[PDB]
RNA sequence: UUAAAGUUGCUGCAGUUAAAAAGCUCGUAGUUGGAUCUCUCUCGGCCGAAGCGUUUACUUUGAAAAAA
RNA sequence: ACCAUAAACGAUGCCGACCGGCGAUGCGGCGGCGUUAUUCCCAUGACCCGCCGGGCAGCUUC
């Protein structure tokens, strides 16, 4: 269930792993849970006492779990303790070619495997039943940005609860200040 | 403003912000391409398919559904044609012109037309050339004009 | 403004606009300079103090010392909020 | 009127605001004045909002509180309709009155017996007193006046959008502005309602 | 004007712009559910169609097109998605 | 057609300053922009602003404290060399004690006071005061 | 002959009425062009010899540039 | 058939951005009380109140 790049799985994937074999051996889910795996696991500290765990799926493998990830957070929040849990596809970043660099660089990078595109598909996946209506960065006065996000209004009271998590979670794994709003209308 | 002509004019489309597909539509992508695949053997161009996805299939756009253009999806099947469709326009509007021109030899504003038509044709010949669409002697000609079509 | 061994070299500082920031100028006769009087909070009458504000004469050419005032009177808390 | 309790807009003001016609403004609408308005309804004719309306007016009541001498304080209406209002807003407050024409050159010329010193100026209407406008844009005058929805502002700083083409309605802003300064001077309080009836403002033709 | 928040304007303003000078820019058409009154069948419509749409079980019409918005059969209700 | 969209924002907000307005909008936004404006920030004479995010091409709406007398660029972009500073800060700038030259260097956007700091030149973009 | 001459204008002029904008559209060269992408391999002593990294412009450095 | 010339005149290159208001008009689109005509009903046409977009113009302004 934890498969790797490296092929060594630590303490939380074998926790999270069990959980979801748990969930291939009892629930109406083994249709789609047998052909699933993750790749890596994190806790991490948000709030001052929250936790927070992101499984790391494959980006092939990502609408799949996107089709019954309702289903699977609330079930593994019900294991674990009030921890939120976020799904996020695992990308790489292949770096800006200069006029030093190595004979790896054969074939030009995609556009999808560039930082800016994986910054924001990061912030399209762990905000998952909500959309994404609208973004606005804002430069203050010391050069140092904060980007806010508007949600989707439709799925306000789903995760509204989540969004002291969710920014701590996109400064942890990308190093950028977010503020998740809903707006009234669009 | 308009390039030919001395008019401007705000009058386009605008795509909302959105990318998704809305949870209303359950068309896959390969059935889609099915429908397209299905629609371009009557001979429908490619901004004809994708008009009709729209009217009667809830089809918003096929980049946001597929992941591809229409255009794309045609040439990897093979169901593309020969020359682009906006150079195909330009050469069936130039024939009709000439057409009508030679029953009515007196239509002074049909001859300045067809030079604002046939200059079109070249501009627009030139970027196919240059990115390799058409093969670098590709010459749109009076005499070999209705042949074309 | 100011030298090196800081002394004030300059014959007065001049007001600014309170709406748009311009330097008042010496000869700027349509420029205003009104005080908006501050009361009692539980009888409605006059504290005593005031809210100087100070706006140029562009700005009344313009029309739009109106709102100026409305929106500097505003921030204070003089004139509610709607 | 800073969101104090004591500073509302009441009942009564209300019910005579509504009697005089106050909230009716005209049919055209300045761009300046739109902040004001309610809506238009039918018949062409834009409703003023009058928690704004009120809301403007005790802004210019401590425009005048804030002069220390009361007669530097002028008060100006060129057309009949207000000169009646005018001439008792001085002696209920102390301002100084000019009914009728407007000298041109009242306020610069200062050879004249003619000439005053003002440091405040209100005024009826911003278009029929037009010439006491541009002349505070020589002396450096502030100006209050009472604007209706056709009415331009320029050198107008605090702007009354009420009513000022019928007759009740400029005397009841005339009689509300005195009623606001004086009670908001030392004198007469808030509890009871004022002795002097509005009626003593209203033009009565012939 | 002089001081007007264009980062957030009220939403029957942005409502009231054209298509493309808002904000964000966002369209003004949607996606009926056109219901045939003789028939079952649930269609999916463009607001701004052009060619006609026909209900492939009854075989009729559903909407001519128009200059600038489909115009319905008499008798289809219709409902607008999200 | 727009060309030198750097030249389009610099002049809307050299017109709106001038106007007494306190909001700019300037569209579209880009990154040499954004990198201006930053420059100009740090040094007191705009103050902040939001980036819009339609997926076409930015908006910025700029705010505006009125310190900023003029917002110029300069076309083309010429090689300025640092030896070359002088001259172009004897023809721009309204003293020598305030105002800067923005020029693009190898390391960044950055001031003409920087640029001797860190001993570089490069090419000009543009100048405020 | 130079400055004065911003009366040759790159910095830096002018073209409604003072000298001056082509009858109109097409159109080659020229000129100008919208957003967008954050260093390693064998030897010789953990570093150098072997590759550069797409290619330039730019910028900073170095050495080479007769004396007068 | 040539000729290709004018107070060929806005006596005013072309493309692009920004910068005040006001009411009309022409075309297209979107809404909205209520009048009429197609006997009713929608659907449309003629009006009326707006809004949006390009157009030909006009008035106005430190």
């Amino acid at each position: 269930i934890v498969k790797p790049n490296g092929e060594k799985p630590d303490e939380f994937e074998s926790g999270i792993s069990q959980a979801l074999l748990e969930l291939e051996m009892n629930s109406d889910l083994k249709a789609q849970l047998r052909e699933l795996n993750i790749t890596a696991a994190k806790e991490i500290e948000v709030g001052g006492g929250r936790k927070a765990i992101i499984i790391f799926v494959p980006v092939p493998q990502l609408k799949s779990f996107q089709k019954i990830q309702v289903r699977l957070v609330r079930e593994l929040e019900k294991k674990f303790s009030g921890k939120h849990v976020v799904f996020i596809a695992q990308r790489r970043i292949l770096p800006k070619p200069t006029r030093k660099s190595r004979t790896k660089n054969k074939q030009k990078r995609p556009r999808s495997r560039t930082l800016t595109a994986v910054h924001d598909a990061i912030l399209e996946d762990l905000v998952f039943p909500s959309e994404i209506v609208g973004k606005r960065i804002r430069v203050k006065l010391d050069g140092s940005r904060l980007i806010k996000v508007h949600l989707d209004k439709a799925q306000q009271n789903n995760v509204e609860h989540k969004v002291e998590t969710f920014s701590g979670v996109y400064k942890k794994l990308t190093g950028k200040d977010v503020n998740f709003e809903f707006p009234e209308f669009q | 403003g308009r390039m030919h002509a001395p008019g401007k004019g705000l009058s386009q489309s605008a795509l909302p912000y959105r990318r998704s597909v809305p949870t209303w539509l359950k068309l896959t992508s390969d059935d889609v391409k099915e429908q397209i695949y299905k629609l371009a053997k009557k001979g429908l161009t490619p901004s004809q398919i994708g008009v009709i996805l729209r009217d009667s299939h809830g089809v918003a756009q096929v980049r946001f559904v597929t992941g591809n253009k229409i255009l794309r999806i045609l040439k990897s099947k093979g169901l593309a044609p020969d020359l682009p469709e906006d150079l195909y326009h330009l050469i069936k509007k130039a024939v009709a012109v000439r057409k009508h021109l030679e029953r009515n030899r007196k239509d002074k504003d049909a001859k300045f037309r067809l030079i604002l038509i046939e200059s079109r044709i070249h501009r627009l010949a030139r970027y196919y050339k240059t990115k390799r669409v058409l093969p670098p002697n590709w010459k749109y000609e009076s005499s070999t004009a209705s042949a074309l079509v | 403004m100011q030298n090196d061994a800081g002394e004030f070299v300059d014959l007065y500082v001049p007001r600014k606009c309170s709406a748009s920031n311009r330097i008042i100028g010496a000869k700027d006769h349509a420029s205003i300079q009104m005080n908006v009087a501050e009361v009692d909070k539980v009888t409605g009458r006059f504290n005593g103090q005031f809210k100087t504000y100070a706006i140029c004469g562009a700005i009344r050419r313009m029309g739009e010392s109106d709102d100026s005032i409305l929106r500097l009177a505003k921030a204070d808390g003089i004139v509610s909020k709607n | 009127s800073g969101a104090l309790d004591v500073l509302q807009m009441k009942e009564e003001d209300v019910l005579k605001f509504l009697a005089a016609g106050t909230h009716l403004g005209g049919t055209n609408l300045d761009f300046q004045m739109e902040q004001y308005i309610y809506k238009r309804k039918s018949d062409g004719i834009y409703i003023i909002n009058l928690k704004r309306t009120w809301e403007k007016l005790l802004l210019a009541a401590r425009a005048i509180v804030a002069i220390e001498n009361p007669a530097d304080v002028s008060v100006i209406s060129s057309r009949n309709t207000g000169q009646r209002a005018v001439l008792k807003f001085a002696a209920a407050t102390g301002a100084t009155p000019i009914a009728g024409r407007f000298t041109p050159g009242t306020f610069t010329n200062q050879i004249q017996a003619a000439f005053r010193e003002p440091r405040l100026l209100v005024v009826t209407d911003p278009r029929a007193d037009h010439q006491p406008l541009t002349e505070a844009s020589y002396v450096n005058l502030p100006t209050i006046a009472l604007c209706n929805t056709d009415s331009p502002l320029r050198y107008v700083d605090i702007a009354i959008p009420c009513n000022n083409k019928g007759a009740h309605s400029v005397g009841l802003m005339w009689w509300m502005l005195a009623r606001e300064v004086l009670r908001m001077r030392g004198t007469i309080s808030r509890e009871h309602p004022w002795e002097v009836m509005p009626d003593l403002y209203f033009y009565r033709d012939p | 004007p002089l001081a007007k928040d264009l980062l957030h304007p009220s939403p029957e303003e942005e409502k009231r712009k054209h298509k493309k000078k808002r904000l964000v820019q966002s369209p003004n058409s949607y996606f009926m559910d056109v219901k045939c009154p003789g028939c079952y069948k649930i269609t999916t419509v463009f607001s701004h169609a052009q060619t006609v749409v026909l209900c492939v079980g009854c075989s009729t019409v559903l909407c001519q097109p128009t200059g600038g918005k489909a115009r319905l059969t008499e008798g289809c209700s219709f409902r607008r998605k999200q | 057609v727009r060309m030198n969209v750097l030249a389009d924002a610099l002049k809307s907000i050299n017109n709106a300053e001038k106007r007494g307005k306190r909001q700019v909008l300037i569209r579209p936004c880009s990154k040499v922009i954004v990198r201006f404006l930053t420059v100009m920030m740090k040094h007191g004479y705009i103050g902040e602003f939001e980036i819009i995010d339609d997926h076409r091409a930015g908006k910025i709406v700029v705010n505006l404290t009125g310190r900023l007398n003029k917002c110029g660029v300069i076309s083309p972009r010429f090689d300025v060399q640092l030896k070359d500073l002088e001259k172009w800060q004897n023809n721009l700038l309204p003293s020598r004690q305030f105002g800067f030259i923005v020029l693009t260097t190898s390391a960044g956007i950055m001031d003409h006071e920087e640029a001797r700091r860190k001993h570089t030149g490069g090419k000009i973009l543009g100048f405020f005061f």
